[PDB]
């Protein structure tokens, strides 16, 4: 029974870490303090298939 | 596989589409779907949305945004996950 | 607006002859015979 | 002298809560209000039910064809609206 | 110069929401103890 | 002054620590994350705070200074979370019956309503005879209150899961037995208020529409109604049950409101109750 709080808690912190991370990936994208990096690129010149 | 639960997926989203369902990514989606963790998946009149349905957590479903291709459907298989598709009406897309 | 309608036969079924009555009965115009004689001297 | 122009637009405006005579589409716009305000009211509504209001305006070519036109609309939109879009679920599954 | 006046009083008949505006009229306003 | 000073500065100090606290909750992740995990139950907040709103203005309205719009909102909260609750919690979900009877309970309560702003100046009250108004024991009224909740709750309960009840030809009953609630009550509440000065003074005897049927037609009205309600559900025993208390209440007040009617009008009340004895149900009670 202790296993199982302690693993239904392991998961439940996994989703916990990744909706936070969403969170603060989306309240930081506003802000323009992530500006440049790979989260909000810049444009530049077109590309082919090959 | 006799469960109790045949066709009650759809449908109970079609009714609680109040519900917020939040946001969660392609590969994590994957990621936690090969896992044998989630109890079915269900798939939207466009293909353009997915609402997962797990075994356990807070909420037990989301929305995942998706890309087509073969190996999304592949690995739907591969885990062994309930699959379904809501069908909407016919005036839902001539009242848009 | 319903008797432009109703037929002539219908009319003289005995269901329409009771049904006047049961009409009158219900909404209570039963005209009596001491009523008329109470108007007739109630006149001049 | 520009008080003038706004004693016609507002002397319009008079006029257009009547009904002399003016553009069909203004016309059309106070009639639906018009059935609007009759069907909101209770009191309005109540009335309606009996045959005798109906039956003064039935016994009063354009008017047949205009609401037999509303009555294939409503069968195409009743007929469209029982159906799923994807009839066969498991065959696009 | 009458006829013309009282021949224009109503040159079209009175519209479907008219009629059924006036055809369920009620009391308005008898039981008060004001007028 | 310098005390200004000194408070102004207080209150800078205050509202820069409240602005500190203010902005790290704004731009925090997880406080984001939580009240994201918490718009998980947003239905049920705003119908439980209606509650607070609706025994707040009824606390003012009992001490006497509501506005109409207070009013109104205890009618709506009444009407929310007795025809839109009871199967918003009992089956999670609403489809079907709930609002259209919830939209007819508001269409139900508005007759007494608007036929005394029609034939009235306003809904202001004319002063009356004191005994005119029929009065109750307050446990009385509670009894009864709580008597219909716990049968519309019933109905709600025993009732099957929502959206398996069949439809095609088998909904067109509640269609007819709501028009002829409706019809009847508003011929009631019309051939009622057609004859009374005031708000309730008759002046003579009224014994024509349902009134030829029945001796209590607003009553057997809302009796139907509810009726109409735990049929669309289709639970007979909380219909039983509702007719049960609504029986009990209707009738006492109904025997009283008669004593008093058979006392001032003599005769024609007597004969009126002769013509039709039929009290709440037609050739039933
Ligand atoms: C708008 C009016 C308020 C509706 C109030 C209804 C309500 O409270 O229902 C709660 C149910 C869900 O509860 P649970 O059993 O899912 O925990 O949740 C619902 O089913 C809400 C349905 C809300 C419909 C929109």
């Amino acid at each position: 029974n202790m296993e199982e709080l302690e693993r239904k808690a392991n998961v439940q912190l996994e989703r916990q870490l990744v909706m936070a991370s969403d969170w603060s990936r989306t309240l930081l994208t506003m802000r323009g303090k992530l500006k440049g990096t790979e989260w909000d690129p810049e444009t530049s010149h077109r590309i082919n298939f090959s | 596989r006799t469960s109790e639960t045949e066709g009650t997926r759809a449908l109970w989203i079609s009714k609680r589409w109040w519900r917020y369902r939040p946001k969660l990514p392609y590969t994590y989606f994957l990621q936690k779907l090969d896992s044998s963790e989630v109890a079915a998946v269900v798939f939207t009149e466009d293909l353009k949305r997915l609402y997962v349905t797990m075994k356990e957590g807070f909420p037990l479903e989301y929305i995942v945004d998706i890309p087509l291709d073969p190996y999304l459907f592949e690995t739907i298989c591969n885990a062994g996950v309930e699959v379904d598709l809501l069908q909407k009406r016919q005036i839902h897309y001539f009242m848009k | 607006t319903f008797s432009h309608i109703v037929p002539p036969w219908l009319r003289k079924t005995k269901v329409a002859k009771t049904m006047g009555k049961m009409l009158v009965n219900h909404l209570g115009l039963n005209l009596t015979k001491d009523d008329l004689e109470n108007v007739v001297d109630l006149m001049e | 002298q520009f008080k003038s122009w706004i004693f016609e637009l507002r002397e319009i405006v008079r006029e257009i809560k009547n009904a002399h005579y003016f553009l069909d589409s203004w016309t059309q716009f106070n009639s639906v209000g018009s059935f609007i305000h009759i069907f909101f009211h209770q009191e309005r509504f109540r009335k309606l039910l009996d045959p005798r209001i109906f039956s003064i305006l039935l016994l009063r070519r354009y008017f047949t064809i205009k609401g037999v036109v509303l009555f294939v609309v409503a069968a195409l939109l009743y007929r469209i609206n029982n159906r799923n879009m994807v009839e066969s679920k498991n065959l696009y599954l | 110069r009458e006829f013309l006046v009282q021949f224009s009083t109503l040159r079209a008949e009175k519209r479907i929401d008219q009629i059924l505006l006036s055809l369920t009229h009620s009391d308005h306003l008898s039981k008060n103890d004001s007028g | 002054k310098p005390m200004d000073v000194v408070k102004l500065t207080l209150l800078l100090s205050i509202l820069t620590v409240a602005a500190k606290k203010t902005l790290t909750l704004v731009l925090d992740p997880f406080f984001w994350m939580y009240f994201s995990w918490t718009w998980l139950f947003w239905p049920w907040f705003i119908a439980v705070g209606l509650a607070g709103y609706g025994i707040y203005c009824f606390r003012k309205h009992w001490l006497g200074e509501a506005n109409a719009f207070e009013q109104l909102g205890i009618v709506t909260s009444v009407f929310t979370w007795l025809t839109l609750v009871p199967p918003a919690y009992f089956n999670g979900y609403l489809e079907g019956w709930p609002y259209v009877f919830f939209l007819a309970y508001h269409y139900f309560f508005f007759f007494n309503v608007s036929v005394r702003k029609r034939l009235y100046g306003d809904f202001y009250a004319r002063t009356h005879d004191p005994k005119w108004d029929v009065n109750t024991p307050l446990w009385s009224r509670i009894l009864f209150g709580v008597g219909i909740m716990v049968g519309h709750w019933l109905a709600a309960f025993e009732g099957p899961e929502l959206h398996r009840l069949p439809g095609g030809w088998a909904n067109v009953g509640i269609w007819i037995l709501i028009v002829i609630t409706m019809l009847m009550h508003y011929d009631s509440t019309l051939y009622l208020a057609r004859y009374s000065e005031k708000v309730v003074v008759p002046t003579a005897v009224v014994q024509f529409g349902p009134y030829r049927w029945v001796r209590h037609p607003i009553y057997a009205s809302t009796m139907l109604l509810f009726a109409a309600y735990c049929t669309a559900l289709r639970a007979p025993l909380s219909l039983l049950f509702l007719l049960a208390v609504c029986l009990v209440y209707y009738n006492k007040k109904a025997k009283m409101e008669e004593e008093l009617m058979v006392e001032s009008f003599g005769q024609s009340y007597s004969d009126y109750a002769d013509k039709v004895r039929h009290k709440f149900i037609p050739f039933v009670y």
